[PDB]
RNA sequence: CUAUGACUCUCUUAAGGUAGCCAAAUGCCUCGUCAUCUAAUUAGUGACGCGCAUGAAUGGAUCAAUGAGAUUCCCACUGUC
RNA sequence: CGCUCAUAGCGACGCUGCUUUUUGAUCCUUCGAUGUCGGCUCUUCUUAUCAUUGUGAAGCAGAAUUCACAAAGUGUUGGAUUGUUCACCCACUAACAAGGAACGUGAGCUGGGUUUAGACCGUCGUGAGACAGGUUAGUUUUACCCUACUGUUGUCAGUUUGCGUAAUAGUAGCAUGAUUUAGUACGAGAGGAACUGUCAUGCCGGAUCACUGGUCUGUAGGUUUAUUUGACAAAAUAGUGACCUGCCGCUACCAUCCGUUGGAUAAUGGCUGAACGCCUCUAAGUCAGAAUCCAUUCUAGAAAC
């Protein structure tokens, strides 16, 4: 669907779960789509679907391997119109395998992430 | 009427096209021409403009336009508004609001008489929306929202909320807004409403996975 | 083209550095000098090479 | 300190072991991985063959062979090929390097077989998969022992969920409806698979037969009469509880 | 045992001798394969890489996500002063390959072209290169031999190449040796190719005739010489860890005990840069006009929707270059070599008919900010009306 | 109660592991089993003990303060990656 | 066995082989010394093919899967535990195939283990001490030689130089996802494709410096610390005092661009057609056809011209 954004969330990067469902952060354990390349860490850009666990949140969901969208990151990526952009914090939002955010997203959502996934646009307040 | 449709088999057509009382916008869809099937249903009136806004394919819940004003954020391009202002003949005042706190489709649910408002809309937006839409605005959230757009779908003679919405909100939303309500949820996989259906006084392009008995439920308030 | 936020400099295509904050405000910095002086939280009216001066 | 080839290493093996503890010492011998249940059933497996070595061991991991100072004192003999028979019959099958596997995979084979025998749900009874009771048997917190027999162990796991939940512990019955022409090769597939009653076949109308079936075998028989025929065939419930299943408590 | 974890190879072996290029300017070692369907035209040229800038254009790729939308695209500016054609050379096909046949020259050889023949031009008093040759044109017992030399070419041989050379002296680098190379003519009927040769002696060929607009060309050049570089930064080898004794910027194991010599395929430290490389499919966005030596400043960097009378030159000129005052052509993406390097452009080996060959470029913006810093201005007059 | 083994004898060699403690720097099997830390743990810790081969100044159990002693984990922090 | 059906797929009871990636067996080389586990790194080879390409079979309706062939051109991962090889999980994935190279690789590294001397504990021994048991701490030396490789000059068996040819050697692009096709073929349904086209990505490769970020001896400018020149000014010393901004340059999937088309084949599907009045892809001929092979393009340019 969308382009290559600069990947700045490797495996082992905690990010703030901008989602009104119960988490306080998200620890990315692998990214869906990364294959191969000996000794390279799977990085997540924005728009990526990550497999993540929660290290801080409601205890009824705390040791499961859940799915999340990276909706903003502070590694600066240039859009292909020339303008760069970088957010304030890394962030995530929990979903299903299909990519259905069932909660409400808070904070600005990058519009390289409201592209591939429709329901990340329909729960975002600010799409930037 | 209340017809199934999908945008690239990701059935949520309620965001990639807005069907307002005038000027149905549609997304770009660098694929099969998505606007062609909706133009086979809207060649009679309500011209389709095939414009993308802000670079992004969503226009229905990133632009929240009425019959009397279309809205575009501060991320939109001057050439995209130079296409939007030209693609439709003169009936509207399309107003690019200088808001940047939000994305404008998900935060105002609009209607030809009285619209809705995400609470911290920063009253500059309130005055400019009373100028260019001329509608009353109410900074309300339903029991399943704080972002009151795109959890509810607003039209004339009809609206919708969730069955996770309390009755106390539905009665006051039938009282204050003066629009009848059904608590049905479009597209039984998800919860949100205005990602599933976009409504005119004539039709409602509806997501493809929607069950037909629920399609009858929402068409028995959208049509009549 | 657009205008810089901290200083009121003019920004041509691909000589910016756009930054979007947690309060959903977006800033367009023209280089990382302006970005450094924004993140030290100095007023633009204190420095005398900006266009706010 | 810097010898050019490092010293002797462990004696890792693939070979089963049997224990006998006599007069204060712990004597084992090396055997075959399956041919010690070929010895304690009365079946002969040629005493030369049941051993991987004939010389008696103190410790089979350390590879330590006993001596006749502590053998005439222990057994009352010193002839090793008579020692190895007493250790074989009057011992208990000890376990090699694969003990943790042949015990954990055994206790995860046991719950994946004995728990899943005949179990239907509430609410107009249907069967289901194995992983639902793999949830609901850790949920009832079952601890599995092997020395109680497997049929008795089947009758033990469902006692606890008759006590806890509302589940049925018997057979069921179905009334199969199939058309005459395109259903006889469906008849003779399940006719030597399960038991039948009321074989009522016509020419103008449909073959109606009734069943004697467990509660769990229905989900196969809902699908196998369509994936062979290729058309529609009807599942009509007959009865929900017949004895001579596990209701006799064998 | 074997290689435990499997990883791709560190480096290409299709570039493997990795030495300094013997061609100081870039050799067209293969020309586009001649079809006699087409008319006569040249197929190579020689530019000089002025600098680099970025342009803004609206994409016309239907189906993409950027479509009818602005895109900042970087472009290098290759300055192409017109090329003098100064001879022609015939090539007969033989069993061992093409061979140089008879080499007809012109009469007025420029004193910049004659500098290639002379390594010490200043010590030579009477520059006697091509002096007994040009006296063949004076008499007609020598001029007769030119035509019998030329009818040998237009009958006996198969490839017609014009020996063409540039004007380095017209753009001020510090060089007066005018870079010379053969451009093979590619048209039908050899008696038309030698016709196109001799009808261009002593006359210049502009870049706008050889290369069209909105087309893909290949750029033959010599890359930026980075000297004796170690194996990481040359091949791509993962660094050894923090604890290593003899050094961590090495290939650790350079072979097994059993071939018993180091393979030619092991990454070893050696020369980086000054490698001959070609770059295929580099689309020209704009061919710029010449600027006149008698007349006003032709606004080369003026585009549609911009309407600023400005050059392709940024503020302060191109960094480490002069100004682009002759014809240029700006093509998308980077090319081999730094600023001030001779590049041999070349028409593509096959005639591309894909998407980018059928693309049509309409630039809306050309950045002329001072790249010697971070210029926030476009023209030198906007700077004076901004801080005045 | 044929599981436990009080009780009861003989036997070498006088007696038969008391209070405690542990897969412990002491446990072969062993990556023991149950819980817990983890997404995932041959690791860590807390329990269980027929303990190949724990155990009372051959000192047993505990243990504040201290340790260029050994091990595991969370926070910070970093080119460790 | 596979409902019937030996051979779609398997296949007991037997038999015939191969391999040297297990461990044995032996003691032929080496005890005036071949540094011995694992890992990291890096290259090349093998095919006993995991994926990819082309095909053929199935109990191949579609999807998914299974068997085989030509196929080694290109891939074949991130991690928790353990020194581990092995093992076992979590997660990605087109796939996470098996292997050699002195059980590749210690003047390449590390030194976790093993494996000296210190020490503790358990069992054995009267004891010194033993353990092929557990624990803990424990020096990893030399290349400047020859060759090999990587680059760099240099001699060219009419002078100097120009522009070339291209023998020979190397060789590079591989792969995925979404979407059109299409909720269509197929199917009773559930589910649900394919060719072409389009758009992107992953990995690799070759460059590059317009942007963005990093670096900062440009000791460029500023702030400022302690001292010294009497104070101001301006300087220094503190091995570049520290901090902030930062040219040029170098740089990074941390940024950008670019990465082709022809011929002959294999597998196999076939045509004309005998042998063998019929049949037959085969015997004489012949056709299409693979990520293959050879060229094309690319890299070097020879006691060759």
């Amino acid at each position: 669907s969308n382009y290559r954004v600069s990947l700045g969330l490797p495996v082992g990067a905690v990010m703030n779960s901008a989602d009104n469902s119960g988490a306080k952060n998200l620890y990315v354990i692998a990214v869906k789509g990364i294959k191969g390349r000996l000794n390279r860490l799977p990085s997540a850009g924005v728009g990526d679907m990550v497999m993540a666990t929660v290290k801080k949140g409601k205890p009824e969901l705390r040791k499961k391997v859940c799915t999340g969208l990276v909706v903003r990151q502070r590694k600066h990526w240039k859009r292909k119109d020339g303008v760069y952009i970088y957010f304030e914090d890394n962030a995530g939002v929990m979903c299903n395998p299909k990519g259905e955010v069932k909660g409400n997203i808070l904070g600005p959502v990058a519009k390289e992430c409201s592209d591939l996934w429709p329901k990340v646009a329909t729960n975002a307040g600010t799409i930037v | 009427m209340a017809t199934r449709l999908q945008y690239e088999n990701s059935c949520d057509v309620g965001v990639f096209l807005k069907l307002t009382n005038k000027y149905c916008l549609v997304g770009q869809c660098g694929s099969k021409q998505f606007l062609h099937t909706v133009e086979n249903r809207l060649a009679d009136h309500i011209p389709v403009v095939e414009t993308s806004i802000a670079g992004t394919r969503i226009v229905g819940r990133l632009s929240a336009g009425n019959k009397n004003g279309l809205l575009l954020p501060n991320t939109c391009t001057d050439q995209e508004l130079q296409q939007i202002r030209n693609s439709l003949p003169d009936d509207v005042v399309v107003q690019r609001i200088e808001e940047k706190f939000s994305a404008l489709g998900n935060c105002i649910a609009t209607n030809d008489y009285v619209a809705l408002v995400h609470p911290d809309i920063d009253r500059e937006t309130e005055e400019i929306i009373a100028d260019v839409l001329g509608v009353e605005v109410f900074r309300q959230t339903v029991s399943g929202n704080v972002l009151v757009g795109t959890y509810c779908a607003l039209t004339n003679q009809g609206a919708l909320v969730h069955p996770m919405t309390s009755i106390a909100d539905q009665d006051e939303l039938s009282s204050l807004l003066q629009v009848p309500l059904v608590a049905g949820t479009v597209n039984r996989g998800n919860e949100c409403v205005a990602a599933g259906c976009v409504v005119n006084d004539w039709t409602a392009i509806v997501g493809a996975d929607t069950t037909a008995t629920e399609i009858s439920v929402i068409e028995s308030i959208f049509a009549l | 083209t657009s205008l810089c936020n901290y200083s009121e400099f003019k920004i041509y295509p691909a000589r910016g550095m756009k930054f979007v904050r947690g309060d959903s405000k977006v800033f367009h910095f023209i280089n990382t000098k302006v970005e450094s002086l924004f993140f030290r939280k100095i007023n633009p009216r204190d420095i005398r090479w900006s266009m706010v001066y | 300190m810097s010898i050019f080839t490092p010293t002797n290493q462990i004696r890792l093996t693939n070979v089963a072991v049997v224990r006998m503890k006599r007069a204060g010492k712990r004597f084992e011998i090396a055997c075959y991985k399956n041919k010690v249940v070929g010895w304690r059933s009365g079946v002969e497996k040629d005493l030369d063959e049941v051993l991987q070595t004939h010389s008696v061991f103190v410790n089979v991991s350390k590879g330590q062979v006993a001596k006749k100072e502590d053998l005439i004192s222990a057994f009352g003999t010193d002839d090793q090929t008579e020692i190895c028979k007493q250790i074989l019959t009057k011992g208990e099958v000890q376990v090699s390097d694969k003990e943790r596997h042949t015990q954990l995979e055994q206790m995860f084979r046991d719950i994946a077989t004995i728990v899943a025998d005949k179990c239907v749900n509430p609410e107009t009874k249907r069967p289901y998969t194995v992983i639902l009771i793999e949830r609901a048997m850790k949920d009832i917190h079952y601890s599995v022992k092997t020395n109680k027999s497997t049929k008795q162990q089947a009758l033990e796991v469902i006692k606890q969920l008759k006590e806890k939940m509302k589940i049925e512990r018997a057979h069921m019955r179905l009334r199969f409806i199939l058309p005459v022409n395109e259903g006889k090769k469906l008849k003779e597939k399940l006719k030597p698979l399960i038991k039948v009653i009321e074989s009522e076949d016509y020419g103008q109308q449909l073959e109606i037969v009734c069943l004697i079936d467990p509660g769990c075998f229905r989900e196969i028989d809902e699908l196998i009469k369509k994936e062979t025929k290729g058309k529609g065939s009807l599942e009509v419930l007959n009865l929900k509880d017949v004895e001579e299943g596990d209701e006799k408590f064998e | 045992s074997h290689r435990k974890f499997e990883a791709p190879r560190h480096g290409n072996l299709g570039f493997r001798p990795r030495k300094r290029a013997a061609r100081h300017q870039g050799k067209v070692k293969s020309f586009p394969k001649d079809d006699r369907t087409q008319k006569v035209h040249l197929t190579a040229f020689m530019g000089y890489k002025a600098g680099m800038t970025h342009v803004v254009r609206d994409l016309e790729k239907p189906g993409s996500k950027m479509h009818k939308k602005e895109i900042v695209e970087a472009v290098t500016i290759i300055e192409c002063p017109p090329m003098y054609i100064v001879g022609l050379v015939g090539y007969v096909e033989t069993a061992q390959g093409l061979k140089t046949y008879k080499t007809v020259w012109a009469q007025h050889l420029s004193d910049n072209f004659r500098r290639r023949l002379y390594k010490n031009w200043y010590k030579s008093k009477s520059k006697k290169a091509f002096t007994k040759y040009v006296k063949q044109y004076e008499t007609e017992e020598g001029k007769k031999s030119i035509e019998a030399s030329l009818q040998a070419i237009k009958k006996r041989c198969s490839v017609v190449r014009v020996i063409a050379h540039t004007q380095v002296h017209k753009l001020k680098l510090t060089q007066k040796k005018a870079h010379v190379l053969e451009i093979q003519v590619n048209g039908g009927s050899i008696v038309e190719k030698v016709n196109f040769a001799v009808a261009n002696f002593e006359k210049t060929v502009n870049v706008t005739g050889v290369f069209a607009e909105n087309e893909l060309i290949d750029v033959i050049g010599v890359t930026k010489g980075k000297g004796f570089n170690g194996v990481i930064k040359r091949w791509g080898v993962r660094k050894l860890p923090r604890k290593t004794h003899k050094g961590l910027r090495k290939v650790a194991c350079i072979g097994a005990w059993h071939p018993s010599r180091v393979s030619t395929t092991v990454p070893r430290a050696g020369q980086l840069g000054y490698h001959h490389r070609v770059e295929r499919n580099k689309k020209i966005y704009r061919i710029g006009q010449a600027q006149p030596e008698d007349g006003k400043q032709i606004s080369t960097g003026k585009t549609e929707f911009d309407l600023t009378e400005k050059t392709i030159n940024p503020m302060g000129g191109f960094a480490h270059y002069g100004m682009v005052k002759h014809e240029f052509l700006m093509l998308k993406g980077c090319v081999a070599g730094p600023r001030k390097r001779a590049l041999t452009l070349r028409k593509s080996i096959t005639t591309q008919t894909g998407r980018a060959a059928l693309e049509k470029i309409t630039l809306k913006f050309i950045d002329t900010s001072s790249k010697f810093g971070h210029g926030l201005h476009q023209t030198a007059e906007d700077k004076t009306k901004y801080f005045g």
